[PDB]
């Protein structure tokens, strides 16, 4: 049962500092070779570092010099040391268990990386308001950045829920909708609320939406 | 059987590029570290950098790392030294030098390729008669000589009665004047009684400007 | 660097028919190459390493083939869920590099999208920003057309689309057009539509709704 | 008496680079110029000696190491150099001293289908020191649980074999390496040249 | 880097006699697995590359005769000539190729030491065909010198001259090992008829006083 599990993503500014990690379980670490690769936002794949089982490093031109591999036995994780950040570094991040320096047969769940000289802002809830047999309804989640943002409904479990992806606005924040499709027979039966997280700020907001 | 030769002579304005060439030839070319070697104006030999050309493993001095490029192209055997944009201060002699392993003495040398980087444009000599004179006399060996001035770029060649007069021709080096230009004389040793029976005639050749000056020089 | 070029693109085929998807590379990699699945939100998963076998846990549907510099992966009896985004990665000679990736969507029937608009919200309205949604719901296929007219005169300018990927179990996707502007402007003008020209739809549908 | 560089330089079979061999050679008279004089080699990198110096010095013990790589991972033999090869299969120290020589063989170690004889050590816990050679071919344990030498999950085969064709690019097909190492202790000296 | 040293900048041994050229290195370029200095000699004529004369401190490359001969150990070496032949006149270097980056000795000059040789002093009033381009040139003549030191001041009309002066040398000459020099002022052609006696002084090992060649303008 190999788990691949990471974090440290989040947002930092051009020329700053960030580290990712990788907790591992169900093979030694040290005794693996390991790699991390990311995906650009809407491209492709592109391997960036690997650390031996012996320990040698090797790193893509790219990020030469700048980011480092390295790994904590002790805590069975292997970390990213991304220093001199630049905006073409924004990508999610992946790790992955590599066959020899050849295929990577498990990965981890992926991280988000964002070099802004953007500032983080919270974002706004407003109700799309069913009106006029079944509804249809929503909740507006606008100027937000960076991403990413969770919507539920009804304070976890409604089913035929569709939450769009984030599309970045001419101002520079993301803004998004969730919608539920919902008989129209109840409601006021039913009180629906939305639950909207932006960890990158801390906002939890909570709206209903009524007629 | 190793030999190293050099691209020609190269003259050229400061913030030009230039890429001077040394081609090998012989049997054992393939294990021969290519190395280059910098020699200013009058000054020692400085030690630029050095590569393999057979997986172009380069390995700069420090004083030179990023100044220039030493590169290689194995298909022809042959390595290169290049700049970007030259400065007045690159002006001195190149040699390059191989030898059969890192940490191994250069055993073959190039014959050298001078490089002069300078703002001044191709100008011809001016040949002025060094005349013989009671104050050049010493007795019975008279002294009498040309002088060649203002040119640019060297060298010029200068001969005494179309090279059949040798014994006693002292020709000094040039000297780089604040103008830009370059003066020299040359200079004989003759019997003073020859002075009026035979004529002595000092012939200059300024080869990058088709300056041709033949200067007959006579008491006055 | 060895560039690797995936074709098609994109492709789109039906529950139980045969997809073929190809990579071909700059150089010769010698079957040093695998083949990764990546469904939406989630990490790629390993599907075939060395051009030829399945990895641990790889139905028998999946079969690659190929050497040298042409490849072929061919995925037969597609599942509902078999598709994603396909990518081929080459490990004979480093850098290590991928393919810009092939997507494959599921072929269902045609069904017509289900129109919804929403005026600005009061609340939204005191920021000094109104935003008005026009919703397209469990449509396919993908391909619509969505036009803002505010009292009959065209908008452009002013809208952003948003499509979510193909659903779980109905197959279909949703659509968001969403028109931003001020406050001031959006109370000089009455009539806010939203047309919408689709496959399902023998003839454009519009949804408006009045200020007030 | 003269140093047996033919046997290691003509073999008809090379060993592969995990279980490199080594050739002691001494008390001989060493021509030199057999090897430098020829233009078979794509390759001839000496470090710290030069091969047409060598004729008036005499050592103790000169050793041959003769192997096959692809053309790739030529470059790892080098002192300070890191991959595969070098941290798992043949080290060179960073002291090294001696010349490494390589040429194509295509010709020679590539088969239609593929050779598949040459292998390379792939997993290793940690690197080798400088002139190592392990042979193990214990199953290699990348995970908790024991194996107990069979293979499977967590548990590979430390050895890859090379899948040189003739088909494959210039990188790819097989390198035959000859590595001479120059030995001068205390003892007296043996190898001398003309 | 490895730094070397070399003593003297220059050397004057007699035909036949022995030249020493000391070189000395910052750190030891012994190395242990060799036992043998990674030092080299080189020698440059003028005008010609340089040419590897003994490596590894000790031996020679094949060509080179039996007089140089290369001692030392550790940060010490020395060069010693035999008997010096009049075709050894050149500038020698120490090099190190112990390890990156290759560094030299700045270098020794060797000359054949022949007996004191006075000057030979001539001065040459400018041509008339210099004058009408405006410009005059009052050259001063050392020939057949030895040794190479000697000093030439400008005085016009008794008035030391400064920064209208260039000097040249040539080298040892080939036979009989003399030295010549060249002193070349310059004026403007106004400047050079302001003024009637232009007088070239002369300083020599091998003269009991100055010597003064002048002329007076017409
Ligand atoms: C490994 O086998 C090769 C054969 O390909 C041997 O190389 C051959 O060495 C002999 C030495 O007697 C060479 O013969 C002589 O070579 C010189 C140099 O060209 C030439 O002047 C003579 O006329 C004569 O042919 C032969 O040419 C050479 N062949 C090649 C292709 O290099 C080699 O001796 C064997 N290895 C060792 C370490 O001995």
């Amino acid at each position: 049962q190999v788990q691949l599990v990471e974090s440290g993503g989040g947002l930092i500014q051009p020329g700053g500092s960030l580290r990712l990690s990788c907790a591992a379980s169900g093979f030694t670490v040290s005794s693996n070779y390991m790699s991390w690769v990311r995906q650009a936002p809407g491209k492709g794949l592109e391997w960036v570092s690997v650390i031996y089982s012996g320990g040698s490093t090797f790193y893509a031109d790219s990020v030469k010099g700048r980011f480092t591999i390295s790994r904590d036995n002790s805590k069975s994780t292997l970390y990213l040391q991304m220093n001199s950040l630049r905006v073409e570094d924004t990508a999610v991040y992946y790790c992955a268990r590599d066959f020899g320096d050849f295929y990577f047969d498990y990965w981890g769940q992926g991280t988000l990386v964002t070099v802004s000289s953007a500032s983080t802002k919270g974002p706004s809830v407003f109700p799309l308001a069913p009106s006029s047999g079944t509804a249809a309804l929503g909740c507006l989640v606008k100027d937000y950045f960076p991403e990413p943002v969770t919507v539920s409904w009804n304070s976890g479990a409604t089913s035929g829920v569709h939450t769009f992806p984030a599309v970045l606005q001419s101002s520079g924040l993301y803004s998004l909708s969730s919608v539920v499709t919902v008989p129209s027979s109840s409601l006021g039966t039913q009180t629906y609320i939305c639950n909207v997280n932006h960890k990158p700020s801390n906002t939890k907001v909570d709206k209903k939406v009524e007629p | 059987e190793v030999q190293l030769v050099q691209s020609g002579t190269e003259v050229k304005k400061p913030g030009e590029s230039l890429k001077i060439s040394c081609k090998g030839s012989g049997k054992s070319l393939i294990m021969y570290w290519i190395g280059w070697v910098r020699q200013m104006p009058g000054k020692g030999l400085e030690w630029m950098g050095i590569i393999y050309p057979g997986d172009s493993d380069t390995r700069y001095s420090p004083s030179f790392q990023g100044q220039v490029t030493i590169s290689a192209d194995k298909s022809i055997n042959t390595a290169y030294l290049q700049w970007s944009s030259l400065k007045a201060s690159d002006t001195a002699m190149y040699y390059c030098a191989g030898g059969s392993g890192i940490f191994t003495p250069m055993d073959v040398w190039g014959q050298g390729t001078a490089v002069a980087v300078s703002s001044a444009s191709t100008k011809g000599p001016s040949v002025f008669p060094l005349a013989p004179s009671s104050k050049s006399t010493s007795g019975g060996t008279a002294a009498l000589g040309c002088l060649v001035k203002d040119y640019f770029p060297e060298p010029v060649t200068v001969s005494w009665n179309s090279g059949a007069l040798t014994s006693g021709v002292h020709t000094f080096p040039a000297v780089l004047q604040s103008s830009g230009l370059y003066s020299l004389s040359s200079v004989v040793t003759v019997p003073s009684s020859s002075l009026g029976t035979q004529t002595y005639i000092c012939n200059v050749n300024h080869k990058p400007s088709n300056t041709k000056v033949d200067k007959k020089v006579e008491p006055k | 660097e060895i560039v690797l070029t995936q074709s098609p693109g994109t492709l789109s085929l039906s529950p139980g028919e045969r997809a073929t998807l190809s990579c071909r590379a700059s150089q010769s990699v010698s079957s040093y190459l695998a083949w990764y699945q990546q469904k939406p939100g989630q990490a790629p998963r390993l599907l075939i390493y060395g051009a030829s076998s399945r990895a641990t846990g790889i139905p028998d549907r999946f079969s690659g083939s190929g050497s040298g510099t042409d490849f072929t992966l061919t995925i037969s009896r597609l599942e509902p869920e078999d598709f994603a985004v396909y990518y081929c990665q080459q490990y004979g000679s480093s850098p290590r590099t991928f393919g810009q990736g092939t997507k494959l969507e599921i072929k269902r029937t045609v069904a017509a999208p289900s129109v919804f608009i929403f005026p600005p919200s009061d609340e939204q309205l005191k920021s000094g920003t109104a935003s008005v949604v026009c919703l397209l719901n469990n449509f396919y296929p993908r391909e619509a057309k969505v036009q803002w007219k505010v009292d009959n005169a065209l908008q452009s300018g002013n809208s952003q689309e948003s499509v979510t990927e193909q659903d779980s179990k109905d197959s279909t996707y949703s659509l968001s057009s969403t028109l931003t502007l001020s406050k001031a402007d959006y109370e000089k003008h009455k009539v806010y539509a939203c047309e919408v020209t689709h496959q399902g739809l023998s003839s454009p549908v519009t949804k408006s709704f009045n200020r007030g | 008496n003269l140093c047996p560089f033919g046997e290691v330089f003509n073999a008809t079979r090379f060993a592969s680079v995990y279980a490199w061999n080594r050739k002691r050679i001494s008390n001989c008279v060493a021509d030199y110029s057999v090897l430098y004089n020829s233009a078979s080699f794509s390759t001839f990198k000496c470090y710290g000696v030069s091969p047409t110096k060598l004729n008036d010095l005499c050592f103790t013990n000169v050793y041959a190491d003769s192997f096959v790589i692809r053309g790739d991972e030529v470059r790892q033999i080098a002192p300070g150099q890191t991959g595969k090869i070098a941290d798992y299969n043949y080290k060179l120290p960073d002291d090294f001293t001696g010349c490494v020589i390589a040429w194509n063989s295509n010709n020679l170690d590539s088969k239609v289908g593929g050779n598949y004889n040459y292998l390379y050590r792939l997993f290793r816990k940690s690197n080798l020191k400088p002139f190592e050679r392990d042979i193990s071919t214990e199953i290699y344990q990348a995970g908790s649980t024991p194996c107990n030498g069979v293979e499977g999950f967590n548990c590979y085969f430390p050895l890859q074999s090379y899948g040189f064709q003739p088909t494959n690019g210039v990188g790819y097909q097989p390198y035959r390496v000859v590595v001479l190492s120059f030995e001068l202790l205390h003892a007296p000296a043996t190898v001398c040249g003309p």
